[PDB]
């Protein structure tokens, strides 16, 4: 019984009837809980925490920043219910029977006596392998500081 | 854009016209306002302002001692209409 | 040049000083900064008068020795 | 680290809930041409405590494994079972020395990192008394490769980092051979 | 002259932390080490006569990836996560009781049920489109084909 | 039957740990209202509360459960979203942040290597919990103090982060448990003492504590943005401003007095000398002592919280974008880089033993 | 020539052995063409999918029924609950169904 | 040019809180005097003969 | 029955709600990186998934940027 489904059930209703600004506001927090919490288990630990720290903590604050500063103002049920329920028939995103409904396995091994954080090997590898991509990333950062400015600061 | 012709003002004017004590249900361009219709002052500016609520249109100071005739607010209408500026959301999506 | 502002390839020093006593949280916020690159670059002098660094850490597995498998080698049989 | 993979038990039963999650047994044993073995028996405080004297005995058969295994050319655990034997032989016969010569000192360690986090500066003082014993009858001293002999750290006299709380059976152990052993 | 009575909100709230404490740390210690003294509940539960004194074991923190390995070897060998056993032969219970997890590998539940996050170039030709599979399925065939020859 | 009772406490006792855990936060933030008022009161040369309970211990209770039992104002008939959303966001955000906080050696509900960043994470969260706050309920004085609010707990929250990964960089480890063991030799506020006064600067402006107090601006905002909230609204969300008034003060002594260390080894050893390891007596007394070591720090942030609330006004607002903007994050950001050219200099990078 | 296939702890993981084969078969100077490295491409794809595999699971699923055979005497005993892993499952001697203790290490 | 303490000195004081740490210490001093609060109804503040009251 | 472009019906109809439809779209193909990171156990994979995730955030900050200055377009008469 995957309580997952139920939640995206309940947004996938409350997207079709949005109105106002303050609905789809709370459709991106209700699309990044659901993200957070089925990467928290499952996949990655350190991504469910890095979206949080940064999608939530930087960008969707600043959006009900600027949604105060912009206005506020103001089928049936059936259809809806239809909508929703012939689209919930069909939920694989892949075709691949056979790697769909096969369970698999790996194979621990001993020779990792080193063992680190996931993070430690991106910073190993993102600060000297791929030294190029992070400071390209500053420099876009640079951009948008400069940026940022320049289009919003009348004087 | 100003979507008001001069017929459109002229048609939707007499029913408002047709809302207060008048002495003909004739009216049109050449009609008057305190002869033909027999207006005072405070009869006058209800059917001024009413016509204001309508079209959508502010008559001046300037102009209140210088209306005479019917048509001349039907004309006036058409070079003092505007739409209302629309917010982000209703113009460009 | 009673509080005239320092030109800063005139008076090198006393330009320092105006921006010490008018913008304060922008000269010390720099010299903090400063230090940093200022000890990095002071590291040759410590690898020869303090001490010498450190053997690396063996982060690379097991360590292989570099021969041969010895085919003598008994004992501990079946 | 502590990183999701589909080899070991996950962090909590939501995790296996969500991956639908099977713990798969298998009945079957070693094929019969396979010669037998004892598999070693001790669990992760013994082992710690007797890391490096299971080093110093089964040296060479270590190496050999290892490096069968880079001669293998990627076939390792086929090509390599029967030096696999020799390092499983080797480790028994230092647990179980170490059990038939040094048994208190021996539990006196591995149960003090059990106490303190299996962490090896929390268990000097139990450490140094069981040093000594293995040296004086398996003759295994412990060795740090890389560096100096005066700069291994479970020499040092006065390390900067002391567990916060001291183990009572260490510190009665080594008070008892404070004054009659080392007088 | 120290006033008492505002130190008495701060003594209950230094007694706050400590039912925090005290309970944790007693609490998780005593069961930890109890599940390691056998592998049934008629031996954990039950003082031995002929035991020596209890050796406590407090919780792990700062774990890393081998002690997964370790704990799973220390429950296929005592039946528990930290078990204590320092024999030199293992059981014969050991040689055929590993533990080996299948799993699925499906996506998240969000990326392919939310209403919009599911909607992209090439997850629709994932979905509705069979040039991806066509092609795929050749190899999985040629298996079966390549076998008799 | 004892057979289906001592294998009964076995499938709860877990249970009952976190219940005993949730009771032991809850009542330091109880008393923190009533140790609030009587700190704030003898310091102005009055009593403060001590006619409710015996000398007045039965303070906050007495709020608690006057506030719980009234009319709750709404919108409309069945309109209690709007004034839950807000207090209840609020209120998460800073309980499950007590999830990594460890009473002493592994005492955590939540042991990972990445501690800080789930602690930060759900700082982030309760910012915006408290933006929802002020957000459509009308627009009288909660919308005021939410352009207001939210570029104050935006801004302060980078100087705060940095200071965070500043102290983490020192160790190389984001696991609290590592952060407050490495501090055995040295507490972090001999080294970062400008660190620990932006830190709790950044502390207090974060949870909208006074001097930086633009938030609720009594004189300026009536009740600020708690206003239209009433009854178990006001209780939640005033609930959640304490929680991390304790937080912020024990994430103060975990960061830069060491956490859960004793002030003293030689006395801590002497104390702990006088009961055998044998019997769980001896883990009921070690659990009081690191957690009393951690509380009496904590107590003196919390003491610190109250402290400069009464002697110090209240910081214009401009001046606090302004502040942390052009003096404080200049100088984090120094930091930021001069502990790693110290540290390799000597040839000193951090490892996680 | 840039890494590819890290595992999580800085070392190549599973299928980077297979990745390597690849590399090394293609840029080669003695192959004509890349004839050689077409069965070196399906081991790796092979390795990070077990496609073909998998495939060979769902006709041994598909043909145990066609026989009747039951998979209660063919398939491989497995325990659902990480908290169920029981020292009587686990074959220990003294071993009794209770669950073990998952709640922490 | 003419400030009589350097900038180094005015930087200390600037950076260290050096006013409001010297008033957190002057509010420290209250904390240890004794508190004018009497306890109405089991005391009551002094009155005058010339108070006027109750008719 | 996303051939029938469904999600259209799902999206908004402000400006804001178009910003907010992108950031959804940009945030699974992240999702999808996590998912190929983790399983083949790959680190290079998750290192896309940081940048996806820093480069969509300036993306942001630029198109609220933008929308506000336009924003204050229609008000800014300024006359007082
Ligand atoms: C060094 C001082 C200097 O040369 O410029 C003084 C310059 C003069 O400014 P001013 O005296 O107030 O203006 C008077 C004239 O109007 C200033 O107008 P101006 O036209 O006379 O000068 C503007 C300047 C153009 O400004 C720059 O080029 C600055 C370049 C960045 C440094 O052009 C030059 O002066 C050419 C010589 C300077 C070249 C600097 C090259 C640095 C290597 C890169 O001041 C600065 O630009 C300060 C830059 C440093 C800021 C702090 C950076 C800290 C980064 C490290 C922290 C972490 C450790
Ligand atoms: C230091 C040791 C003092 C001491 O412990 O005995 C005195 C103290 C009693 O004070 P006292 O008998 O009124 O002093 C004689 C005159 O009345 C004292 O009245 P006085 O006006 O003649 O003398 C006042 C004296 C203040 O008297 C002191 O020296 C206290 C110093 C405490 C500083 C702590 C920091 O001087 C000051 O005012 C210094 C104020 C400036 C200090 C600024 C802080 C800098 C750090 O004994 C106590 O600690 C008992 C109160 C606390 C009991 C603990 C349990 C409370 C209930 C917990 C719940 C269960
Ligand atoms: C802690 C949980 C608290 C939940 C409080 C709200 C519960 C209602 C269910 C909302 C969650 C479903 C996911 C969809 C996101 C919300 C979109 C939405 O339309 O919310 C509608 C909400 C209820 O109002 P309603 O009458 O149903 O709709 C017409 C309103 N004129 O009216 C609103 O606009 C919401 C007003 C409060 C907004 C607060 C921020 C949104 C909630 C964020 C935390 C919840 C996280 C998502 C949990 C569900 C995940 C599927
Ligand atoms: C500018 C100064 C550049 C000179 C320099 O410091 O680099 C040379 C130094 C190697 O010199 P050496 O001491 O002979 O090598 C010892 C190896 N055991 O190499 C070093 O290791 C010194 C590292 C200092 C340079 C890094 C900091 C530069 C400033 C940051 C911007
Ligand atoms: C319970 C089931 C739930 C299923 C969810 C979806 C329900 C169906 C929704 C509509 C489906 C229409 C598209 C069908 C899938 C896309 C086409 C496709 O993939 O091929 C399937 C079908 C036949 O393909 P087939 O010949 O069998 O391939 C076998 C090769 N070995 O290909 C076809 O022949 C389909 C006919 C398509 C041709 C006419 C329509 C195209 C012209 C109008 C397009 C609309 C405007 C688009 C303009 C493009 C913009 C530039
Ligand atoms: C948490 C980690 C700890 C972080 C904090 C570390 C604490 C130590 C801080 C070290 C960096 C601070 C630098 C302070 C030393 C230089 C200060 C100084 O000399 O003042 C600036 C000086 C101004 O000259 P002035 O004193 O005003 O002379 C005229 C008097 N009427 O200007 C000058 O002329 C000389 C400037 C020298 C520039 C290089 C420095
Ligand atoms: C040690 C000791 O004897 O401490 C006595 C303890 C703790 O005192 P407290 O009231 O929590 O101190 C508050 C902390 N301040 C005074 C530093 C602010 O008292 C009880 O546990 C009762
Ligand atoms: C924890 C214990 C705290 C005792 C405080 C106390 O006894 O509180 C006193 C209470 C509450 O009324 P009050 O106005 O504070 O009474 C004191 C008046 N003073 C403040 C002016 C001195 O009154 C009583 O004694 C009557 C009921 C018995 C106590 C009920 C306390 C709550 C239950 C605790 C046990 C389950
Ligand atoms: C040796 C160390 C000390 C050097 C002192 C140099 C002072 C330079 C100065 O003050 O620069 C002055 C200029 C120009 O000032 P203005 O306001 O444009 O004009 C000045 C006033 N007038 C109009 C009367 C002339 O400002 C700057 O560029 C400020 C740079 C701010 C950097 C902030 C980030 C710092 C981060 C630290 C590392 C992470
Ligand atoms: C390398 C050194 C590292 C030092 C690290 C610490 C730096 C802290 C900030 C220093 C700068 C500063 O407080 O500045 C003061 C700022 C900005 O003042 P301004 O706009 O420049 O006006 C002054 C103009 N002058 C230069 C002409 C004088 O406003 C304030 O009053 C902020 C008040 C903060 C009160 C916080 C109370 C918390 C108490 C904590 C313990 C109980
Ligand atoms: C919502 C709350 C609503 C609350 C509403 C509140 C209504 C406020 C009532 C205002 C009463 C005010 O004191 C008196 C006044 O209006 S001043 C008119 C006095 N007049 C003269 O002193 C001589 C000039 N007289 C004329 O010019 C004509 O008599 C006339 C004005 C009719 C023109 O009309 P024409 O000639 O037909």
């Amino acid at each position: 019984m995957n309580l997952e489904i139920l939640d995206l059930s309940i947004l996938g209703f409350y997207s079709l009837i949005s109105s106002n600004s303050f609905e789809s506001i709370a459709i991106l927090v209700a699309t990044i809980m659901p993200v957070i919490t089925e990467l928290w288990y499952n996949y990655s630990q350190l991504f469910a925490l890095l979206y949080t720290l940064i999608y939530v903590g930087a960008v969707v604050i600043l959006f009900v920043f600027i949604l105060s500063v912009i206005n506020e103002k103001e089928s049936g049920l059936f259809i809806l219910i239809l909508v929703l329920l012939l689209d919930d028939l069909d939920d694989n995103e892949s075709n691949d029977n056979d790697y769909n409904n096969v369970y698999i396995t790996d194979y621990a091994d001993w020779f990792n006596n080193y063992n680190e954080s996931d993070l430690s090997v991106i910073g190993n590898l993102l600060f000297t392998e791929y030294a190029l991509l992070l400071l390209i990333i500053s420099f876009i950062l640079l951009m948008s500081i400069i940026g940022l400015i320049l289009i919003v600061k009348k004087d | 854009a100003s979507t008001l012709t001069k017929e459109d003002v002229l048609t939707r004017s007499v029913s408002v016209l047709r809302g207060f004590e008048v002495k003909t249900k004739d009216i049109d361009l050449q009609t008057t306002f305190v002869q033909d219709l027999g207006m005072d002052s405070l009869d006058l500016n209800d059917a001024l302002v009413a016509l204001e609520e309508e079209f959508d249109v502010v008559f001046d100071d300037k102009t209140a001692n210088e209306i005479k005739t019917v048509g001349e607010v039907v004309d006036f209408v058409l070079a003092n209409y505007l739409p209302t500026e629309q917010s982000i959301n209703h113009t460009i999506r | 040049a009673i509080g005239d502002y320092p030109v800063y390839y005139k008076q090198p020093i006393r330009w320092l000083s105006y921006h010490a006593h008018t913008r304060p949280h922008v000269f010390y916020a720099i010299a903090v900064a400063a230090l940093g690159p200022v000890f990095m670059m002071a590291t040759p002098l410590r690898r020869k008068f303090l001490y010498d660094d450190h053997e690396p850490l063996p982060a690379n597995g097991y360590p292989l020795p570099n021969r041969s498998r010895d085919k003598t080698l008994t004992g501990y049989d079946d | 680290s502590s990183t999701h993979t589909n080899d070991s038990l996950n962090s909590s039963n939501y995790v296996d809930k969500l991956k639908d999650t099977h713990f798969v047994f298998e009945n079957d044993k070693l094929p019969s041409e396979i010669p037998d073995v004892e598999e070693v028996g001790a669990t992760t405080a013994p082992l710690l405590s007797a890391a490096y004297f299971i080093g110093a005995k089964c040296q060479d058969y270590n190496d050999d494994f290892m490096l069968c295994q880079k001669e293998a050319k990627g076939n390792g655990p086929i090509d390599c079972l029967k030096e696999g034997r020799r390092v499983t032989r080797c480790a028994s016969g230092v647990l179980k020395d170490l059990n038939t010569h040094c048994s208190d000192e021996f539990r006196l360690h591995w149960q003090c990192l059990s106490f303190s986090n299996l962490e090896y500066k929390n268990c000097r003082k139990a450490e140094s008394l069981l040093n000594k014993c293995v040296f004086e009858k398996m003759n295994l001293v412990k060795k740090i490769p890389g560096i100096p002999e005066d700069r291994q750290i479970h020499l040092k006299q006065n390390p900067v980092l002391k567990p916060v709380a001291l183990h009572q059976d260490s510190e009665v152990a080594f008070k008892k051979a404070q004054n009659e052993n080392s007088i | 002259m120290i006033p008492f009575e505002a130190l008495i909100p701060y003594a209950i709230m230094f007694a706050g932390f400590c039912l925090g404490g005290g309970v944790m740390n007693s609490a998780i210690t005593a069961d930890i080490t109890k599940r390691a003294r056998g592998p049934n509940q008629e031996i954990k539960r039950n003082v031995g006569e002929d035991e020596g004194p209890r050796n406590y074991t407090k919780p792990r923190y700062n774990t890393d990836q081998w002690d997964k390995y370790f704990a799973v070897r220390d429950l296929r060998l005592t039946g528990s996560l930290r078990g204590q056993s320092d024999n030199a032969v293992a059981e014969e219970s050991f040689k055929t009781n590993s533990i080996q997890p299948y799993s699925n590998t499906r996506r998240p539940w969000v990326l392919r049920r939310h209403i919009i996050m599911k909607n992209s170039p090439t997850k629709w030709a994932r979905k509705y489109s069979s040039r991806r599979d066509e092609r795929e399925q050749e190899i999985k065939d040629d298996y079966i084909r390549g076998m008799g020859e | 039957m004892l057979n289906n009772l001592f294998d009964f406490i076995e499938y709860i006792e877990y249970w009952l740990i976190i219940v005993a855990f949730v009771a032991s936060v809850l009542i330091v933030v109880a008393y923190l209202t009533v140790a609030e008022r009587k700190t704030m009161g003898y310091m102005q040369r009055r009593l403060g509360p001590n006619a409710v309970g015996y000398y007045g211990v039965l303070m906050a209770v007495a709020d608690a459960l006057k506030l719980l039992s009234k009319e709750i104002v709404l919108p409309h008939n069945g309109d209690i979203i709007y004034v839950m959303s807000g207090p209840l966001i609020s209120l998460f955000s800073v309980l499950l942040s007590w999830a990594v906080i460890p009473f002493g050696p592994g005492l955590s509900l939540l042991d990972s290597e990445y501690s800080i960043i789930y602690l930060l994470a759900s700082g982030s969260i309760g910012v915006f919990g408290t933006v929802i706050v002020g957000w459509m309920s009308n627009s009288k004085y909660t919308v005021l103090a939410t352009v207001r609010t939210t570029a104050q707990l935006i801004s302060y929250e980078l100087v705060l982060t940095t200071v965070v990964f500043i102290i983490a960089l020192i160790v190389s480890s984001l696991n609290i448990n590592v952060i407050i063991e490495s501090q055995y030799n040295i507490w972090y506020i001999i080294p970062f003492f400008p660190l620990c006064l932006i830190f709790f600067i950044s502390a207090l402006a974060e949870t909208a504590r006074p001097p930086f107090d633009n938030v609720e601006a009594e004189s300026e905002l009536v009740s600020g943005h708690m206003t239209e909230l009433s009854a178990s609204p006001f209780v939640i969300f005033f609930l959640s401003e304490y929680c991390s008034m304790v937080l912020m003060s024990t994430l103060t002594a975990i960061f830069f007095f060491g956490g859960y260390l004793p002030f003293s080894n030689t006395i801590h050893h002497l104390i702990l000398n006088l009961f055998d390891q044998h019997s769980i007596y001896y883990f009921i007394i070690e659990g009081i002592l690191l957690s009393g070591y951690l509380a009496i720090k904590a107590n003196f942030f919390m003491f610190s919280f109250v402290w400069i609330r009464a002697a110090a006004p209240r910081l214009r607002y401009d001046l606090l974008i302004l502040f942390c903007w052009y003096v404080l994050l200049p100088i984090v950001f120094a930091i930021v880089v001069f502990a790693p050219g110290i540290l390799y200099c000597f040839d000193a990078l951090p490892v996680i033993i | 020539a840039p890494l590819q296939q890290v595992g999580r702890h800085g070392g190549p993981n599973k299928c980077f052995g297979e990745f390597q084969r690849v590399v090394e078969c293609m840029t080669n100077a003695k192959h004509d063409s890349y004839e050689p490295c077409n069965n070196l491409k399906n081991d790796y794809l092979e390795c990070r999918k077990h496609k073909v595999e998998r495939y060979k699971a769902f006709l041994m699923q598909k043909h145990a029924e066609e026989l009747g055979k039951d998979p209660e005497e063919i398939g491989a005993p497995f325990v659902r609950k990480r908290r169920f892993l029981t020292s009587k499952t686990l074959g220990l001697v003294d071993g009794d169904d209770y669950e073990i203790g998952v709640e922490k290490i | 040019e003419e400030s009589s303490e350097s900038a180094l000195s005015k930087a200390t004081k600037w950076y260290l809180l050096s006013e409001i740490f010297r008033g957190l210490y002057i509010t420290l001093e209250m904390y240890f005097r004794a508190p004018y609060t009497i306890y109405y109804p089991f005391e009551k503040g002094p009155v005058s003969p010339r108070f006027r009251g109750e008719h | 029955m996303d051939l029938i472009l469904l999600m259209l019906v799902a999206v908004g109809l402000n400006i804001i709600d178009i910003y907010i439809m992108i950031e959804i779209l940009i945030m699974g193909c992240t999702v999808n990186t996590i998912y190929s990171a983790s399983l083949d156990n790959d680190m290079i994979g998750l290192i896309y998934s940081l940048i996806q995730i820093i480069i969509a955030g300036v993306e942001s900050a630029i198109g609220l940027s933008i929308l506000v200055n336009y924003n204050r377009i229609r008000n800014s008469e300024e006359i007082e």
